[PDB]
């Protein structure tokens, strides 16, 4: 039972870290744009976080 | 300016001076206070920590009068609510003395009635001051300018 | 009229009017907003959903500062914050193209300032525009007046 | 007197009056009300009830621009809101009729602009009307005058 939970417990916290690294490059990278007119941004960036 | 400019309140004192353009609002994340106008306090700010500011979408009936943002900035005087300021060598500067706390916010304003700049801080350098500001880039890029000593007002 | 004809307010935009007839407030239920007036937002309102409108009792210092009713109603022109009006076939029209959207929970009066009735929406046959109004009766009656393919404003 | 005396609203009518004097905010405690001032609101009043008041320290900002006081009462005539005030006997008399709900709060000044107490209430004498105030002393001190049947305005 605590080998699984242990388990459980480093997939939550790979997961939660993941998530919250990749919003804050989300912001990171999309903010100036989001200030400023004619955001040319290449869609790769916004297309692999929108999800 | 004095049409499109909305102080932010606080105490019974003026903070700063939020902007909107282009449809949307700014105010600098330093500065704390409440704006004045209720539907401005109706807005969900986002905050850009790295930039020292906060945006949010402008209601329907506003999204008409807002100041236009701009790239193009030839060196030379710029336009201000205090008067003018010069830009010289990829930095923004005005007389010593000029401006202080409660002015954040304030725009640059060029010639056209264009906004260039938003004041953020100045820097002493003795003779002159430095603006700490947030500049556009020819890649619509907005490009915070901070000089070293600058101090945010 | 003016003093007594009070702003609703939608996101600080006028959607409707408000009138105080009688020592009574009414205001459209369609149209939603709050009153201007900081006493009138203390009025409880009930509502006649049939009707599209709701009424409260207005507080005792407006009780005497209200618009008077009327039941005689001959054909022919009548006073309008945008014009004339015309009462005709037992209908209520306007020039075609004036009035719309907002306009709704305008006072229709009478030469001597009384009023007649409440315009609610409109609706167009091409050459004028025909309003979907409440009126009053001799019976003391009061119909909501609401022509085929009528729009509330 | 206009710059520096703030009325005190409740329900969307003035019902009383606060003062500043000495660097300090005081307020009629037998009314009832906002004070729109957001500092003010912010104070912190410590109340005396036996005096019917409430004291707070005035914030720094406008603690340097506040009403001087007096403890000398020479007799006589003494300016105020709605004329003069005749000073004898120990007591405040005013013509009968003048004030009424509404003027508590409301400072007696000096010819040389310098408050010397604060009115609470009135009682008719018949051909004038006793003032009942908050005196103060030459020993340092603030004595409540309530002429018998005094009315709490």
């Amino acid at each position: 039972v605590i080998v699984l939970c242990g388990v459980a417990l480093a997939i939550l916290v790979g997961t939660a870290s993941s998530a919250a690294c990749i919003a804050k490059a989300r912001r990171d990278c999309l903010t100036p744009y989001a200030l400023a007119p004619n955001a040319t941004v290449p869609t790769a960036l916004a297309v692999l976080c929108c999800i | 300016e004095s049409d499109k400019t909305f102080p932010i309140m606080l105490n019974g004192q003026v903070n700063g001076y939020a902007c909107v353009v282009g449809g949307r609002l700014m105010k600098p994340l330093h500065v704390e206070g409440k704006i004045d106008n209720e539907q401005l306090a109706a807005v969900k700010l986002k905050k850009a920590s790295m930039y020292d500011l906060e945006y949010g979408d402008v209601p329907q009936n506003m999204k008409s009068d807002t100041l236009q943002y701009t790239s193009d900035k030839p060196p030379g005087f710029y336009n201000w609510h205090h008067g003018a300021v010069q830009y010289e060598n990829g930095r923004f500067t005005v007389p010593r003395g000029v401006g202080g706390k409660g002015d954040s916010g304030r725009p640059i304003l060029d010639n056209r009635g264009r906004v260039v700049a938003i004041v953020l801080g100045g820097a002493n350098e003795g003779t002159r001051t430095a603006l700490s500001v947030v500049t556009w880039n020819q890649k619509g890029v907005t490009i915070k300018d901070t000089p070293e000593g600058s101090e945010p007002w």
